């Protein structure tokens, strides 16, 4: 759900098919690759850390949000798309890391 | 993957625009708005601090 | 600064990086333990006797 | 042979009878070919470094299929020879397709 | 609150930093972050929806979880809009007031 919802949203919002994949990939990796580092730190899948995982979904999203937005404002504002993500990267990869 | 700003459409974004389109130009004019409104009222706000 | 530069000019190294993540993340599935709860209940013996 | 010698206790033994494996036969009958995961875990895992490495999708293969070649040749020798495919050999085989 | 906030606050910093005012700054970065953050506020409230509107397995935990996320989310968006800018300017004034 969270999935087709974030793919409606950035087709609303930037109206083009391609913006939707960024979150589209994006947010599977980010949760299944949680599973790596829970395994490595002896967690258990129970309906705690699950629960985590989902309300964590809420972040990856914004996350992906972010960048794709991001680099699409300035493809909005004349730059080809390799320019728009480099300057779009400039503006938020610092912060992202701080974040 | 993104097209620079005005690139021809490709067959999904056409379809897309057909399937959907008529919701996009009232949602664009509804953004819009809603953003001029709220740069006026976060611009009065900041006079009210 | 772009801390993306290098990943941006060479996709392929950025979707290599991903898929090892979503790979380790498939394999530690099956490997995780599974209960309803994480283990909260204070460990107990009990001495039986008749 | 485990095989055969469970199919030959159903026809032979009463009812109230039965085998049970022990010692390195039990291990056999209990474990499971993790193999099946392993190795496409580690040609996938050797794909991805080379499609980094050569930046290409699909380069990779000329490497990745040429491997198999080294192992038959090393197996024909073992043929040849009358040899068996023991563990040892096994390793040699995937040190063979290292190099 | 804390993801959308520093941005609003990091985008006004580099609007001062190529040559804006302090307000001028503020209200461009507000104006440069409301898509994002309302993009990210609508896609989190309508998967509240099946939260609240959902009963059967696990729907308590699921409903407790709905509200909390959905009133918290009208907050995020409404404080990120107008609360950040008014203690941008008051601090940055504070510390450059002569
Ligand atoms: C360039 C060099 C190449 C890099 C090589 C990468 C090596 C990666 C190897 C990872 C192997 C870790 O191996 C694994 O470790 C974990 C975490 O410590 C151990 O522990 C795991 O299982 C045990 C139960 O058995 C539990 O405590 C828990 O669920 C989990 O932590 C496993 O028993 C072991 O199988
Ligand atoms: C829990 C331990 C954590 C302790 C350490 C935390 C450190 C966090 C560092 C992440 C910062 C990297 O992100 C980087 O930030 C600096 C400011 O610092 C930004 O820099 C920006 O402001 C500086 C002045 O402050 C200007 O000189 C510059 O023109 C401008 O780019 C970069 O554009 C951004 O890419
Ligand atoms: C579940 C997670 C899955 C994630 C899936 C992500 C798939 C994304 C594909 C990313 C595309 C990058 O994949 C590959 O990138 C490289 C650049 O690095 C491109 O390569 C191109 O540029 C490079 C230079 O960088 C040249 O050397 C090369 O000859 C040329 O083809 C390939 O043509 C493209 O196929
Ligand atoms: C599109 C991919 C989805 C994104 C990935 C998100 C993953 C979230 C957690 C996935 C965890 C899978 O967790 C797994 O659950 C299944 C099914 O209930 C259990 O699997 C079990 O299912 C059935 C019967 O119940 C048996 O046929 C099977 O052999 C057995 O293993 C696993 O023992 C447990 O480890
Ligand atoms: C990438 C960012 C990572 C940031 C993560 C920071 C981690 C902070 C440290 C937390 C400490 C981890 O501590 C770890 O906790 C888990 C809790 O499930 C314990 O787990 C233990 O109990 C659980 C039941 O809950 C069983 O599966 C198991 O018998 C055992 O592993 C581990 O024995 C302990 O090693
Ligand atoms: C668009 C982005 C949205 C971001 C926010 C989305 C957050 C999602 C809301 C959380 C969903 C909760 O998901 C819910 O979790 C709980 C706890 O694991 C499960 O609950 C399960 O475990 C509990 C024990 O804790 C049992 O008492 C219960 O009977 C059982 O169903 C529910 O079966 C599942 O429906």
């Amino acid at each position: 759900e969270a999935v087709v919802l974030v793919v409606l949203v950035v087709i609303l919002f930037l109206q083009t098919w391609r913006a939707s994949i960024i979150p589209l990939i994006a947010v599977p990796v980010s949760v299944v690759g949680t599973f790596s580092i829970l395994y490595l730190l002896g967690f258990s899948l129970n309906t705690l850390s699950l629960f985590g995982l989902v309300l964590a979904i809420g972040i990856v999203v914004d996350d992906a949000i972010v960048v794709v937005e991001n680099v699409e404002r300035n493809i909005e504002e004349g730059l080809a798309p390799l320019a728009a993500a480099h300057q779009a990267m400039r503006e938020v990869s610092g912060p992202i890391i701080a974040i | 993957l993104l097209k620079p700003h005005g690139a021809k459409k490709d067959l999904p974004t056409r379809l897309i625009d057909r399937l959907f389109g008529w919701i996009f130009r009232p949602f664009n004019r509804f953004f819009l708005r809603s953003s001029n409104g709220y740069q006026g009222l976060v611009s009065k706000t900041l006079g009210r601090r | 600064m772009d801390f993306s530069r290098f990943f941006i000019d060479r996709p392929i190294f950025a979707a290599v990086l991903s898929i090892l993540i979503f790979i380790t993340g498939l394999i530690a599935i099956p490997l995780l333990p599974v209960s309803e709860y994480p283990d909260v209940v204070p460990p107990s013996v009990q001495v039986r006797a008749e | 042979a485990m095989t055969h010698l469970e199919e030959l206790s159903k026809q032979i033994l009463p009812n109230g009878m039965n085998i049970e494996w022990t010692d390195l036969s039990f291990q056999q009958a209990t474990q499971g070919n993790t193999a099946l995961i392993v190795f496409p875990v580690a040609v996938l895992l050797a794909f991805l470094v080379l499609a980094a490495l050569y930046e290409s999708w699909t380069l990779p293969l000329a490497v990745i299929l040429i491997v198999p070649m080294t192992m038959l040749s090393a197996l024909f020798g073992v043929w040849l020879t009358g040899g068996d495919n023991n563990v040892f050999v096994q390793v040699g085989l995937v040190v063979l397709m290292g190099l | 609150a804390c993801k959308n906030a520093i941005l609003i606050v990091e985008f006004a910093r580099e609007l001062e930093i190529q040559g804006k005012g302090i307000m001028e700054a503020a209200l461009e970065a507000c104006r440069l972050r409301l898509r994002p953050i309302v993009m990210t506020s609508i896609a989190f409230i309508a998967g509240t929806i099946p939260l609240i509107l959902g009963h059967g397995a696990g729907a308590e935990v699921r409903g407790v979880t709905g509200i909390t996320v959905f009133s918290g989310m009208l907050g995020v968006t409404l404080f990120g809009l107008f609360l950040t800018p008014v203690f941008y300017v008051t601090l940055r004034k504070l510390v450059t007031r002569r």
